[PDB]
């Protein structure tokens, strides 16, 4: 069994723990409780194969020690949240990238960009400017909402298939 | 803060209130990862040749631990492991234990018989539960 290590990078609030937990429980956190470090696993099947998900909820602003420098290096694919209420944490997308480029000294990361909380109706960070920002990159662009599961499968699934498309490379 | 490792290679990292006991601040870890309270046992690590872990009491105030590093894990014989996951074409008529169904090309635990759709593999409970 194949086995698929994803990281959820983003700032606070934009409701990184609500999209994992949404996902490998249907359930959706109402409350905040700030993160540290949680990891979990789950087993999916993705186009066909069992897959088992290691995903690892990071905190929004994480000490900048080794061990933040460890999960990025150990990671395989990464999910970047940000808010579509809150424009600073769409600005803060740019610095998660270079970053993750930096710690693994690569390109072709596979990674991911998450607009969450689309079912308010507040929005200030326009759709344009996040399919710009991920054209830009290579990395495709998903809009989500945690409280009414929209697009949830559709993000990490996402994420897994540019894994398995990267680990084609030979 | 307390680093937690939760069974099936899982961890936490707690935040430690002065009085809250330990099943306090784990409650939510367990329950959002399909574990309980119930079928647990909260151990404090050592470091040392002579035993690798020291259970402790559910209840013991979370702030008596800092600095220490613990580990919960099932207690014994406990009737919960991982799924096993296969591909199968249901001749005999099935239908998905999520959505009830008709179930033709489908997937099905080796153990515990739970048979569901692609779609539908996010909703099958984490743990497999075998009662021989
Ligand atoms: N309306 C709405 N609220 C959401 C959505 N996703 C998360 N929230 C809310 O946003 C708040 C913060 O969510 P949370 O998942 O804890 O965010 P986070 O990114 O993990 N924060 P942290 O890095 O501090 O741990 C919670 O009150 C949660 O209910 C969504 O899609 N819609
Ligand atoms: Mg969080
Ligand atoms: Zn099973
Ligand atoms: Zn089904």
């Amino acid at each position: 069994m194949t086995e698929y290590k994803l990281v959820v990078v983003g700032a606070g609030g934009v409701g990184k723990s609500a999209l994992t937990i949404q996902l490998i429980q249907n359930h959706f956190v109402d409350e905040y409780d700030p993160t540290i470090e949680d990891s979990y696993r789950k087993q999916v099947v993705i186009d066909g194969e069992t897959c088992l998900l290691d995903i690892l909820d990071t905190a929004g602003q994480e000490e900048y020690s080794a061990m933040r420098d460890q999960y990025m290096r150990t990671g395989e694919g990464f999910l970047c949240v940000f808010a579509i209420n809150n424009t600073k944490s769409f600005e803060d997308i740019h610095h998660y990238r270079e970053q993750i480029k930096r710690v693994k000294d690569s390109e072709d990361v596979p990674m991911v960009l998450v607009g969450n909380k689309c079912d308010l109706p507040s929005r200030t960070v326009d759709t344009k400017q996040a399919q710009d920002l991920a054209r830009s990159y290579g990395i495709p662009f998903i809009e989500t909402s945690a409280k009414t599961r929209q697009r949830v499968e559709d993000a990490f699934y996402t994420l897994v298939r540019e894994i398995r498309q990267y680990r084609l490379k030979k | 803060t307390i680093r937690v490792f939760l069974p099936n290679k899982q961890r936490t990292v707690v935040n430690v209130r002065n009085g809250m006991s330990l099943h306090d601040c784990l409650m939510k870890a367990l329950k959002v990862r399909g574990l309980q309270p119930e079928c647990c046992a909260v151990f404090r690590l050592l470091h040392e040749h002579k035993g690798k872990k020291a259970r402790l009491d559910w209840n013991t105030d979370a702030a008596s631990l800092i600095g220490e590093e613990l580990q919960v894990d099932f207690l014994d014989h406990v009737p919960l492991t991982t799924h096993n996951f296969a591909r199968k074409t249901f001749l005999k008529l099935a239908f998905c234990d999520i959505c009830q169904k008709f179930l033709l090309n489908g997937f099905r635990c080796q153990t515990c018989g739970y048979k569901f759709h692609e779609h539908c593999s996010t909703k099958v409970p984490t743990m497999c539960v075998d009662w021989s």
